[PDB]
């Protein structure tokens, strides 16, 4: 049982860490989904200073 | 205390990502703009998200 708790402990800790990611990735790509749909030109030449 | 701060250095790490994500996709937007261009970049964006 305290192997099989290590192996838990250690998947449930890259699950939350792979939830992240996905997060992140997800976040992102709403931002770029945004930036792709309206006002385009302004917004890129603004944003990246 | 120091496992507060370090929290709040990874929130910082993690946000500091994502800028340079979104960066990226400010670049890879004004090197693609374009009709067609911007169809096939929203789509891929779609199958992303």
């Amino acid at each position: 049982l305290t192997a099989q708790d290590e192996e838990l402990t250690q998947e449930i800790k890259q699950e939350e860490e792979q939830k992240q990611q996905f997060a992140q990735q997800q976040e992102i790509a709403l931002e770029e989904k945004k930036r792709l749909e309206r006002h385009e030109v302004w917004n890129l030449e603004e944003d990246k200073r | 205390e120091l496992d507060d701060l370090k929290g709040d250095q990874n929130v910082k790490e993690s946000q500091l990502r994502k800028e340079k994500a979104e960066i990226e996709s400010i670049e890879q937007q004004l090197k693609l703009k374009g009709i067609e261009e911007v169809r096939l970049r929203i789509q891929q964006v779609q199958q992303e998200l």
